[PDB]
DNA sequence: ACTAATAGATTAGAGCCGT
RNA sequence: UGACGGCUCUAAUCUAUUAGU
């Protein structure tokens, strides 16, 4: 039997209204067939209902729904069906367009009284619900079960999460190799004036009064007078494999402190080698960026992705800040930055000006844009084919994969 | 090859207990969990401000269509969503003259300037609150731009703070927001363009007004029963720190009760952002007593989370005041270590809800990502995930991830898809910004209606 | 005991742009 | 302060170690 409320409208524009109203009517127990809700000849199926299945013909009337001949065809058949039903209360227009003068409609509907949706949808639905009970349109119970099915089929089945596997490129670059053993030398007295390790060319830190370093006792001889004459067989040597495993626990030094010294040495070595590499640096608030400059990059670009650039008057430079973190797995966490230079030769000395540029320039770049720039900038660091080494001693050093760690995820989107 | 486990998006209850994943869709389709009869407006502004407010209310009466309707859902209209009436003609308007604002602004003392600017508005509401029979549910303060830019010991913080003793829900709306079209930065275009996001603005403002007027737009149900999700935030006073607590728990009927549990708490310690044993014991006793009075029996778990890590002494105090049969889980949520995941081939960020498990005691959770539901990612740039560390106690690292993700979905101050940080922490942050704006208040209002 | 230095750590904030 | 988010700039604490008071 006819227990369906046909809803006709413009296909590309009136979707929003009809979707809300159809779902609203479905939630109330009605049976509402709409093309947005149940379309899958198209004229034949809708005609069957209009002449057999439809019991009401709600016209979402607007300044375009009355210029859509396809829609006018659906009224033309409705009207006839209305004559077959003698149901004068059949076509029940729905004017949502306040722009529509309400008095510029086709003769077929111009004689019929609308249901007003121009001022607020809620009263109009109240008006529609008022009319529908008045005309005794039957309706089922508003069960949120089969109705739930339509709701999801419409919006909550869309929530679906593509269950295919994706590959994510992070910004973690693992440390490929650490030196065989950690050495604690003693230059306390050999230190000419207990100076810092700025003179030392190899990463060294004086734990307590022992200058522990991955460089051998004899390595420091040029920049270290008196230390030049240091005897061996008096250096505390700890296995780095035991340290990273958190197994070495001695009253001389704890595992936490030893890893702290390892992290500090790695940070210094990165800063050192950085100087070895051809790239200008930038003093950030709490880190050191590397503002690539003209000349160090062909066409201000490398590995097929620029690492340098020029703004309207200034010049953007893709820089990075490295902080090595043993947790969870030894990695060199790298962070992306953008440094704006006055003429690609000197960075603006105004932090506010630099920040306001970073922001505006950030709008242009995308996910792929950041990934390509980061990976290309790292690949410049490569010494051999698949990595690059950061000296931790004349003999010992730390190698870092030039590709970031890949993360693979269970799901994706459309 | 590193494997990322996935946590799905929790469902939030709506009218008649129906579930959905987006407030902007769940409300527009189903309606609020609890319906109010209507909202009596209250406006403290100029004639210009009153005209703007009435224009905006009548504008949101009609449906609001934003440019990209597909990605951000449109606004049906206030009564069409929530089911109550919000008319612009029921305004109990209290006029503020630009001249009295001007004489306030000319005072040399900046602290006295901001105090007097707060005092004007609050005394006019205070006065109306006691001298107007017309009942007002929410007081909407249409402030001009001069207040916002000249006055900068904050206007908003003190204004919300100095009304707490009277318990008056308020909503500040800068006239730049409501009249954004007629507020241009001399170029001929609006200072901030709402054109493509007008519908979402209507969503946010209407949701905030509905919440502050006694309505519950949506509630949470995808959380473990018997657990009191409790969040601490520490705020600086210059050398004192103030701790604020917000607690969310299911009741006997499994309905979330979200309420603050905060009394003034000041700790003087060499270590920054910690708590002396007395303050910690008082805080936990307050929270446990609140749960006891709401549900009768004691919680089966006290899921304490914070942006900082707990030391030994305060945890021992926590355990000492805790009864038997109740477990304590202290979780630290940090958002500082940059772990930016770039998708290999494509142009849209990692999906929200992906989780990287470090080990049995830590994880990374992408509470910000790309949500297919709106097709609009919550982050313009690459989203930094939150580091969830089970600092103390025993817990399942995946269960904690799903619990945090669930707690990220109760931001009533904005009708966004979900919050980047768990809501208890953000609302406790707001409380700390307000409770400390004024002098220590006795029995401060414990309901967010009076803060956000 | 207390100050200074070198760190990395852990947390605050202030703010400034984007949408 | 309708909001959210990224970022930038400061600041302190913690811890270790040395120096000094
Ligand atoms: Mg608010």
């Amino acid at each position: 039997a006819r227990n369906k409320i046909f809803i006709s409208h413009a296909a590309p524009d009136d979707n929003d209204f009809t979707k809300w109203l159809a779902l609203k009517l479905i939630a109330l127990g009605y049976e509402v067939w709409c093309d947005v809700l149940f379309l899958d000849d198209f004229w034949k199926v809708i005609d069957k209902e209009i002449r057999e299945g439809a019991i009401k013909f709600l016209l979402a009337t607007s300044e375009i729904a009355i210029k859509r001949d396809g829609v006018l065809k659906e009224i033309a058949v409705a009207e006839k069906v209305k004559k077959q039903l003698k149901d004068d209360n059949f076509i029940i227009p729905l004017i949502i367009d306040e722009n529509l003068s309400y008095d510029d409609l086709p003769p077929e509907i111009i004689r019929l009284n609308a249901v007003d949706f121009k001022k607020s949808w809620a009263v109009g639905l109240q008006d529609l619900l008022k009319a529908l009970d008045d005309q005794k349109v039957e309706k089922n119970s508003p069960d949120p079960d089969k109705s739930n099915a339509l709701y999801q089929q419409i919006f909550l089945h869309n929530k679906g999460i593509i269950e295919r596997e994706e590959i994510y490129d992070s910004n973690w670059f693992s440390i490929l190799s650490f030196p065989k053993e950690l050495r604690f030398h003693d230059y306390e007295k050999l230190m000419p004036k207990g100076f810092d390790v700025r003179e030392l060319t190899y990463p060294a830190v004086r734990y307590k009064n022992y200058l522990c370093t991955f460089a051998w006792e004899y390595d420091f001889m040029h920049q270290l007078p008196k230390t030049e004459t240091y005897n061996s067989s008096q250096t505390i040597r700890i296995p780095t494999e035991e340290i990273l495993s958190g197994k070495y626990d001695s009253p001389f030094i704890g595992n936490f402190e030893c890893q702290r010294l390892i992290v500090q040495l790695l940070n210094k070595a990165f800063e050192l080698r950085m100087k070895e590499k051809g790239v200008r640096e930038y003093p950030m608030s709490n880190k050191m960026g590397y503002w690539f400059e003209k000349g160090k990059l062909e066409k201000d670009k490398f590995n097929k992705v620029l690492l340098v650039g020029k703004q309207k008057d200034k010049h953007w430079h893709f820089g990075i800040s490295a902080a090595g973190k043993l947790y969870p797995f030894p990695v060199l966490m790298i962070s992306s930055h953008i440094f704006f230079t006055k003429d690609g030769k000197e960075l603006i000395e105004s932090k506010k000006i630099q920040h306001a540029a970073r922001r505006r320039q950030g709008k242009n770049w995308w996910n792929d844009d950041w990934r390509n720039k980061l990976l290309a900038f790292v690949k410049y660091l490569s010494d051999d084919e698949n990595s690059f080494y950061l000296e931790v001693g004349s003999e010992e050093k730390i190698y870092i994969s030039n590709e970031p760690v890949q993360f693979v995820g269970k799901v994706s989107y459309n | 090859m590193k494997e990322l486990i996935y946590i799905h998006e929790p469902n939030i209850l709506f009218a008649n207990g129906q579930k959905c994943a987006d407030p902007r869709d769940g409300l527009a389709l189903f309606g609020p969990f609890t319906k109010i009869y209507g909202i009596k407006s209250g406006v403290v502004g100029t004639q210009y401000g009153l005209s703007i407010f009435k224009n905006y209310i009548n504008h949101i009466q009609k449906p609001i269509y934003n440019a990209n309707n597909i990605t951000r859902p449109m606004f049906p209209g206030f009564e069409a969503v929530f089911g109550c009436k919000w008319d612009a003609d029921n305004v109990v308007f209290k006029e503020v003259t630009k001249e009295e604002i001007e004489k306030i602004l000319y005072t040399e003392s900046n602290h006295k300037r901001t105090y007097d600017l707060v005092s004007l508005f609050i005394n006019k509401i205070i006065t109306a609150n006691k001298n107007e029979d017309e009942k007002v549910d929410v007081w909407f303060l249409v402030i001009p731009d001069e207040i916002y830019q000249y006055c900068r010991a904050q206007f908003h913080d003190q204004l919300k703070a100095r009304l707490l003793e009277h318990t008056i829900p308020t909503q500040i709306l800068r006239e730049s927001t409501l009249a954004w079209r007629d507020f241009k930065n001399k170029f001929g275009a609006p200072k901030r363009d709402f054109s493509k996001i007008e519908g979402h603005l209507a969503w946010t403002i209407s949701t905030a007004a509905f919440y502050k007027a006694g309505g519950k737009p949506w509630k949470l149900s995808d959380i473990r029963s018997g657990v009191c999700y409790l969040g601490l935030v520490y705020k600086q006073i210059e050398p004192k720190n103030a701790c604020c607590a917000a607690q969310m728990f299911l009741d006997n009927g499994d309905g979330t009760v979200f309420k603050g549990e905060v009394g003034p708490w000041y700790n003087q310690e060499k270590h920054e952002f910690h708590l002396n044993p007395k303050e910690a014991k008082a805080l936990l006793t307050q929270a446990l007593n609140s749960y006891k009075e709401q549900n009768g029996v004691f919680p089966k778990e006290i899921f304490i989370h914070a942006k900082t890590k707990f030391n030994g002494q305060e945890w021992n105090a926590f355990q000492e005041v805790t009864p038997e049969g109740t477990n304590l889980v202290g979780v630290t949520i940090t958002k500082t270590k940059p772990l930016k995941l770039f998708k290999s081939e494509g142009n849209y960020p990692i999906m929200r809800g992906n989780a990287f498990i470090v080990n049995e005691r830590s994880a990374f959770l992408w509470t910000v990502g790309y949500v297919p539901k709106t097709e609009s990612t919550l982050s313009m740039e690459v989203p930094n995930p939150i580091f969830i560390e089970i600092n103390k106690g025993e817990a399942d690292i995946e269960q904690v991830l799903k619990d945090v993700l669930a707690l990220t979905k109760l931001n009533y101050n904005a009708c966004i898809y979900a919050d980047g940080v768990p809501v208890t922490l953000r609302f406790a942050d707001k409380i700390g910004e307000i409770l400390t704006a004024s002098t220590e208040l006795k029995a401060p209002p414990l309901a967010f209606k009076y803060y956000i």
